């Protein structure tokens, strides 16, 4: 079987420049009668189906943009992209249409730089509803904010809790190139009603102090 | 310009299942049908291709005794049999047709199977209002099974500013959250609603942002 | 019917 090697596994890059990606295989993917590789390139947008852009490793199918350019002969292979948009943002893979299987690669995800964004952080005590059905959830937003490394503390009381927390993160914006987070703390009603100060810590590369939002449980 | 799937399958473990593909718009004699398998946050995989100039199938050695590729070319469908589902199988399976007349690769929007003993619960929604310039808003689904729901605010009106986040699963039941940012202008005048139907219980629920 | 255009065509049809 050929193994395909891609590379690298994740680019960040920033709008406007040249993006190359490499495609490597075990064995040449020339047919020497037709003169040419069966080397298939696609791209995979975020929660969409993948979609080809380039086969016969340099021959774009009808509709693909210009700036994608693909080359390379035997068992090396590249995708470029020249001025990378927002758009642009997706997983590539490259695949073997020589012979059986037809393996894929394992995929070089791509990422755009942008300058630095503060997170936006909102804090939500727990609404009358849940709070009848004897359970009791605290939410925290954190939205709009780059880069995508962030850290997240709940404090009860001062005291942080590390129980009962659920967080989830959005996919990189296609227009601001941001990211998002949502951060869920799930407690018993009983367990809620023996605290009183709830706090969303977040720590940020945009502040030298932690980002704080808090409430009090007794207070309205 | 897309390929039709069936929709998304709850399976349980030791079981199988049977996916299709139709190639409306399209002969399938014409068209060279290959199954493509994508697990949550894990590459693509190569399952089988179907030929549509005699019948035979080919597979990926792994695959072999897991799948078989079927057609019926009176109805334009191809199927995907899966046997005896395990953890590894839940993924999205993608139907992919290329039109060689056209020289056009045309793919399926992809079937979701889900393998678990976990039984199907509709969701819980409640309203998250500020605390007691701008406001920010939002809307928690908990303990609902299987994916997906839907949530929209103000039926789809209202859709600047808005954070849908990927839904979490913990203990066989998921959690989705979603936030609405408008100007302080907008609420309280103005009411904000979270819709959510969750297809699989055949529920809709509709809840109002009050202030506290 | 027309070989599969990306795909090499020593290998077509399935056997």
């Amino acid at each position: 079987d050929i193994v395909m090697t891609q590379s690298p596994s994740s680019l960040t890059v920033t709008t406007g420049e040249k993006v190359t990606m490499t495609c490597k295989s075990s064995q040449s993917l020339l047919n020497s009668r037709t003169q040419k590789n069966y080397l298939t390139w696609y791209q995979q947008k975020p929660g969409q189906s993948p979609k080809l852009l380039i086969y016969w490793a340099s021959t774009r199918e009808s509709g693909v943009p210009d700036r994608f350019t693909g080359s390379g002969s035997g068992t090396d292979f590249t995708l470029s992209i020249s001025g990378v948009q927002a758009e642009d943002l997706a997983v590539y893979y490259c695949q073997n249409n020589y012979n059986y299987p037809l393996t894929f690669g394992a995929g070089t995800k791509l990422e755009l730089k942008r300058a630095d964004a503060a997170p936006t952080v909102s804090i939500f005590p727990p609404s009358s509803e849940q709070l009848t059905s004897g359970g009791a959830s605290v939410v925290c937003f954190l939205n709009n904010f780059y880069p995508k490394d962030i850290n997240v503390k709940w404090k009860i009381d001062g005291s942080e809790r590390q129980n009962g927390v659920l967080n989830s993160w959005t996919d990189q914006d296609s227009k601001d190139s941001t990211y998002s987070m949502s951060s869920t703390l799930t407690l018993t009603k009983d367990e809620y009603e023996r605290h009183n100060s709830y706090t969303c810590e977040a720590t940020h590369k945009t502040s030298t102090s932690p980002i704080v939002k808090s409430f009090n449980r007794n207070e309205c | 310009v897309q390929l039709q799937q069936s929709g998304a399958e709850l399976v349980r473990p030791g079981a199988s299942v049977k996916l299709s593909c139709t190639t409306s718009g399209f002969n399938i004699k014409d068209i060279y049908i290959h199954w493509v398998k994508q697990r949550p946050e894990q590459g693509l995989e190569w399952i089988g291709r179907l030929d549509p100039a005699n019948g035979y199938t080919k597979y990926d050695p792994k695959f072999q005794g897991k799948a078989t590729i079927t057609v019926d070319t009176s109805s334009n469908t191809a199927y995907l049999h899966l046997s005896s589902l395990t953890s590894e199988d839940t993924a999205v399976y993608y139907c992919d047709g290329y039109y060689s007349y056209y020289d056009m690769d045309y793919w399926g929007p992809g079937t979701s199977v889900t393998v678990s003993s976990a039984k199907t619960t509709a969701p819980s929604v409640y309203p998250l209002a500020p605390v007691c310039s701008s406001v920010t808003l939002g809307c928690l689904v908990k303990g609902y099974f299987p994916e997906p729901v839907t949530l929209t605010w103000n039926s789809g009106s209202l859709s600047s500013g808005v954070h849908t986040f990927p839904a979490v699963l913990q203990s066989d039941l998921y959690t989705l959250s979603s936030s609405v940012t408008v100007t302080s202008s907008t609420w309280p005048s103005q009411s904000i609603t979270c819709n959510v139907a969750h297809p699989a219980s055949s529920t809709k629920v509709d809840k109002k942002i009050e202030p506290r | 019917v027309k070989a599969e255009t990306r795909l090499n065509p020593d290998l077509q049809p399935t056997e």
